RNA sequence: GCGGUGCGCCGCGACCGGCUCCGGGACGGCUGGGAAGGCCCGGCGGGGAAGGUGGCCCGGGGGCCCCGGGUGUUACAGCCCA
RNA sequence: UGGUAAGCAGAACUGGCGCUGCGGGAUGAACCGAACGCCGGGUUAAGGCGCCCGAUGCCGACGCUCAUCAGACCCCAGAAAA
RNA sequence: GCGCCGGAGCCUCGGUUGGCCUCGGAUAGCCGGUCCCCCGCCGGGGUCCGGUGCGGAGAGCCCUUCGUCCCGGGAAACGGGGCGGCCGGAAAGGGGGCCGCCCUCUCGCCCGUCACGCACCGCACGUUCGUGGGGAACCUGGCGCUAAACCAUUCGUAGACGAC
């Protein structure tokens, strides 16, 4: 029926100033700003979903045109509440400032 | 304008810090900016305490300026600071605040169900109600 | 899914920092009233740090030299500007995010505006401490259209006033249409209050 | 240091009553209403007892600056009390060697005009501030007489008219010529 | 030295090695408020090399146990003699204080010569903290609270936590 | 079926071990064999003084009510000594 | 050491650059941190943590200061008597 | 062959995954209710009464849906759904309010019975705004419209050439 997934706007890559770390992103969940709201996330799977130009085969049904890079939440970062994520091939940097979703489902509750 | 003032003998609710969520009796003025403060019968052990960690209400408990804890814990529990307080509108929206942080999922959908129905029966008189609004009139 | 900032009270740097990094972090941000936005230190002070600025142009050719844009959305929009990588496309497609406006514009007079208590004067200023309005010092420093937004912008408040007035005016018969219902709401209301939402 | 607490209190006469709305002090009475907004100084304005017959300026937490706005307020709404009893009235008298200050009040008494100055062709056209009327003495050589209720609009009225007479690109020791303040009073004697 | 978080005063008694000329030398106390026994110990000896002909090397330190208030719950008076380093030449200072423990009072000491005269930690010298009644304190900024109905508001509370919603519908309010 | 090597492609889970960053409990030693504090206003005796409670005079706030000052050591509050 | 002084000329000692990248000092042969095979996890130094720009979006502590030329970090990048 | 409307296909671009329709503003003060009073075309003063760590609270509010058949109870009739006019909108006009009737149920919301649906046999891009945006084309209906620019020629208020 509804929404079943968290909203993360992918901030950026894991860098200090002149030097930035790509098999590492940085992830800001909205609603969480802080350090002691971020344990629960800790571990979950995230979801980079874009739609491009072919069909690619969908787990559960039919051909589609949308495409997946699936994620993990490793770390909190930072003082603020923001969290490091590692994804199975390196994000694409078109995708700083836009959606993923962090998931609930390797879950602790 | 002020009708607030940090007296000796001011009762004031810490909002952050250690004891936050409790009820202090404010003694003595240690400097401008910190005051020492005792709540036994709230569980507040004798200690300093800053101005800017408390918000303090409008009872007033009456005792000398450096008394001990037992002259406070009598005139706290004579004065009956700890029932007259959750008497005050302010403790009540406290006790409410807690009940819905504390809401169960079950509980989320019983509070939606009642809320709807509630909604309903208003939606229908303040309808009914804007007739007699508009005929007296037109 | 759009903010909709009032500037009515903000300081320049401080909601401009903050409007900055949320357009980076792919909101639309919409700052109207962009007059009424404060600037810290005396009016002296900060006419005379814009008149610096307008003597800054190129020596051999002023066409191509430094843009002195002078409405109060401009200015605070190049302020905005100052605080973003603008020469890269993730700074380009963040500036084309945000979009301000002197007074308040139709879309947004019938809206809700949010405000930064992070970045407001009250509370970030002294209240013995001297500020400027960017209003006045867009007019003295060469803005033409202050006369107008004047009259508009109280055309709008009376306009407002009337509907709030008429919103007042519905609340008192949801307060009317509700005590009425006592009688069969009771059971209702009792499930929302021991769940803390009406007490 | 930051001072606990600076007050200072002013004692109203009977037949006037000041009231107040925040910062803003409204003092009515015999000769008219004057209105002040101190809503920039920050201080704790209270109307104690019946009558209302004494005003309060509390300021809490003040240092050497901000104590220094308290006698001031006092002051303004004690100059309040005066201009709205006994009014304000400033006595201003014209110096010449060889050629006289001919006085003209047009507008009636808003504006006056200032004829013959050092032999000067040109007709000076000084306006008062609003509810300032100009006067002159009868068969008294020259003096003007500024009458009103404010004292901060009969002050500055009486400093135009001083300021419009100049000797430019001379000496001010020799030619002392000009329209001078004598002596600042009230309307009515108490 | 450099007075990190709150001071603790520490009692340390000293005297030097017999030899054989003396076999029992006198032993020396002071009261050194410092962070730890480590720099406490150090401290000891600066003092008891500029007052005596005695080192760390000729000499052992007999005891080093923090001094605890013994009254930490009572509002007391705080009159320090200090001694200091300016840009041009050396001054004393009579300061004082108004708190629970001795050691706060020093810690409040070093904050205020550090606030007003750009004075640090390795310049300023402690000779004398003693505890004063109400009645002998010359500086108004301590007696202003020397009033036992003592009654002042809160007034400007400027709002604190401001990047809680960040983004609120509400101006905040001042007046409680 | 018992052993060996592998998955056509894309995936998930479980337990074991190494390295890590954390969170929650519970036990004990020392010190001035902690400093204060709480409970018997601990009970007794004597003192002392002020950021002075009772008791009284002052200026004032009303239809007789609380303030600010004076006096001084227990009273219808309390604090510190030996 | 010579020269009024010099990003000047000439010495002693140890360390650097030359022969050498890396993190900080916005920038820079020499400063500060630390020297490098190709990578993942962890953590630090010296510096930082409004936005550019990773990190204070702590309900940080105590003072100081208003500047019609404020002030703002080794080397260091513009000042004195009064 | 063009525009204004009344089927099934294709390419290609992507982001998205419920809405908030609004006082003005003060911050050493606010907010909402009140009757005596003077301006003004139903506001806005003094007056009384609540509330103020804002509860007529953005820490908020509104919406909320697995779907269908049976019987009841609560709650609706002054209701739900779609028709032609009745009145507004200019700072960047904006899609709404209200009535009749042409209009059809008696459902919809909330407690309790009654059985059902690929019960796809532990598993990933689920669920939206979407009759999205942009373009080549094919149908089937109506209603409508038949123009101008540039070159070429001429001019000489213009002019290196263009341009004018």
């Amino acid at each position: 029926s509804g929404r079943l997934w968290c909203k993360a706007i992918f901030a950026g890559y894991k860098r200090g100033l002149r030097n930035q770390r790509e098999h590492t992103a940085l992830l800001k969940i909205e609603g969480v700003y802080a350090r002691d709201e971020t344990e629960f996330y800790l571990g979950k799977r995230c979801a980079y979903v874009y739609k491009a130009k072919n069909n690619t085969v969908t787990p559960g049904g039919k051909p589609n045109k949308t495409r997946v890079i699936w994620g993990k939440v490793t770390r909190a970062h930072g003082n603020s509440g923001m969290v490091r994520a590692k994804f199975r091939s390196n994000l694409p940097a078109k995708a700083i400032g836009h959606r993923i979703r962090v998931m609930l489902y390797p879950s602790r509750i | 304008v002020f009708r607030r003032f940090v007296e000796v003998g001011r009762v004031a609710y810490v909002s952050f810090g250690p004891h936050a969520g409790k009820l202090v009796a404010i003694v003595d003025v240690i400097d401008q900016n910190r005051a020492l403060v005792d709540g036994p019968c709230t569980r507040v052990r004798r200690q300093a305490m800053p101005f800017k960690c408390m918000q303090l209400t409008d009872f007033i408990l009456k005792f000398p300026h450096s008394a001990r804890q037992k002259y406070v814990r009598k005139a706290w529990e004579k004065a009956d600071i700890n029932t007259k307080w959750a008497a005050t509108r302010w403790a009540k929206k406290i006790e409410a605040r807690e009940r819905k942080a504390k809401m169960t999922d079950f509980d989320r959908y019983k509070v939606m169900k009642a809320k709807k129905m509630r909604n309903r029966i208003i939606k229908n008189e303040v309808k009914k109600l804007q007739r007699a609004a508009l005929l007296k009139a037109s | 899914q759009v903010l909709v900032l009032d500037g009515r009270g903000h300081l320049l740097g401080r909601l401009a920092a903050i409007v900055a990094k949320q357009v980076l972090l792919g909101r639309k941000v919409v700052v109207v009233r962009c007059e009424g936005i404060n600037i810290s230190g005396n009016f002296y002070r900060n006419k005379l740090k814009y008149l610096a600025f307008l003597r800054k142009r190129m020596n051999t050719n002023p066409s191509r030299g430094p843009y002195h844009f002078r409405a109060p959305s401009r200015i605070f929009w190049r302020t905005v500007r100052g605080m973003l990588p603008h020469k890269t496309k993730r700074g380009q497609a963040a500036l084309d995010r945000l979009k301000v406006f002197d007074g308040i514009p139709p879309p947004y007079d019938k809206k809700k505006r949010m405000v930064v208590p992070a970045a407001l004067k009250v509370v970030r200023l002294k209240p013995t401490r001297k500020f400027a309005y960017l209003g006045r010092l867009a007019h003295e420093v060469g803005w033409k259209y202050q006369a107008v937004t004047a009259t508009l912008e109280e055309k709008r408040k009376e306009k407002a006033k009337i509907h709030y007035r008429k919103k007042k005016q519905i609340m008192r018969l949801r307060k009317q249409a509700e005590k009425n219902v006592e009688k069969k709401i009771s059971k209702f209301t009792e499930v929302l209050k021991t769940h803390g939402l009406l007490v | 240091m930051k001072t606990i607490l600076s007050n200072q209190t002013v004692d109203i006469p009977e037949n006037v009553d000041i009231s107040l709305k925040g910062r803003t002090v409204i003092v009515k009475g015999p000769r008219g209403t004057l209105r002040r907004d101190f809503n920039h100084i920050n201080v704790e304005l209270s109307l104690l007892g019946k009558k209302k017959k004494r005003l309060r300026v509390d300021k809490w937490w003040g240092n050497r600056k901000e104590l220094a706005t308290v006698r001031t307020i006092c002051s303004h709404v004690q100059n309040m009390i005066k201009g709205v009893t006994l009014g304000f009235r400033y006595k201003m008298r014209s110096v010449y060697a060889h050629f006289p200050i001919n006085v003209v009040i047009q507008e009636n008494g808003s504006l006056v005009e200032i004829r013959n100055f050092l032999g000067e062709k040109y007709i000076r056209r000084v306006r008062m501030r609003p509810g300032v009327a100009c006067s002159v003495s009868q068969a008294q050589k020259d003096e003007l007489v500024l009458e009103g209720n404010d004292i901060e609009l009969v002050s500055n009225s009486a400093a135009l008219i001083q300021q419009a007479t100049t000797v430019k690109n001379k000496d001010i020791r020799k030619f002392l010529d000009g329209i001078y303040v004598s002596e600042k009073g009230t309307v009515q004697q108490a | 030295t450099k007075a990190s978080g709150t001071l603790r005063e520490y009692k340390v008694v000293g005297r030097c090695l017999p030899t054989s000329k003396s076999p029992a030398p006198p032993l020396y106390r002071m009261r050194i408020f410092a962070p730890n026994h480590v720099v406490a110990k150090s401290r000891f000896w600066y003092f008891v090399l500029e007052l005596k002909k005695m080192k760390k090397s000729s000499g052992e330190i007999v005891y080093c146990g923090q001094v605890f208030e013994k009254s930490p719950l009572r509002v007391k008076n705080f009159g320090i003699w200090l001694r200091y380093d300016s840009r041009s030449g050396t001054h004393n200072m009579y300061h004082e204080y108004r708190d629970l423990i001795m050691a706060s009072a020093v810690t409040q000491c070093y904050r205020d010569m550090g606030a007003r005269h750009r004075a640090r930690a390795h310049s300023i010298q402690v000779m004398k903290v003693e505890e004063m009644a109400a009645a002998r304190c010359p500086r108004p900024a301590v007696k202003q609270f020397h009033d036992s109905r003592i009654r002042f508001p809160l007034p400007h509370r400027v709002l604190r936590r401001q990047h809680k919603p960040r983004f609120t519908a509400k101006r905040p309010n001042t007046f409680f």
